[PDB]
């Protein structure tokens, strides 16, 4: 019910699901296009109890997609409660 | 007719960019 009337799709995926599992546990993501790919990475970290904990790690890469778009800005969804 | 094409734009396009004009008269 997100959307309403879809129209002429160019594109479409499914797979397994993205976000996977006291403490709450953070989870890394990076958007980014490059001549019309557009590329999701990923990675996944526990966190004891804001702030971001002062540490370090690395994230990996998923997929990369050719959705050959044009980009200016993002609005990043989420539920009610 | 049912293939057309672009001459004017307000500026160049990206690479691998689809923007979504006149046609051609192909005889």
């Amino acid at each position: 019910r997100v959307y309403s009337s879809a129209n002429n799709c160019t594109f479409e995926y499914v797979s397994q699901p993205f976000l996977m599992d006291n403490f709450k546990n953070l989870r890394e993501f990076v958007f980014k296009n490059i001549d019309g790919y557009f590329k999701i990475y990923s990675k996944h970290t526990p966190i004891i109890v804001e702030d971001l904990p002062q540490g370090f790690s690395a994230l990996e890469p998923l997929v990369d997609l050719p959705i050959g778009i044009n980009i200016t800005r993002f609005q990043t969804l989420l539920a009610l409660h | 007719y049912n293939y057309l094409y672009r001459l004017f734009r307000k500026s160049n396009l990206k690479p691998f960019e689809r923007d979504i004009l006149r046609s051609y008269s192909f005889r």
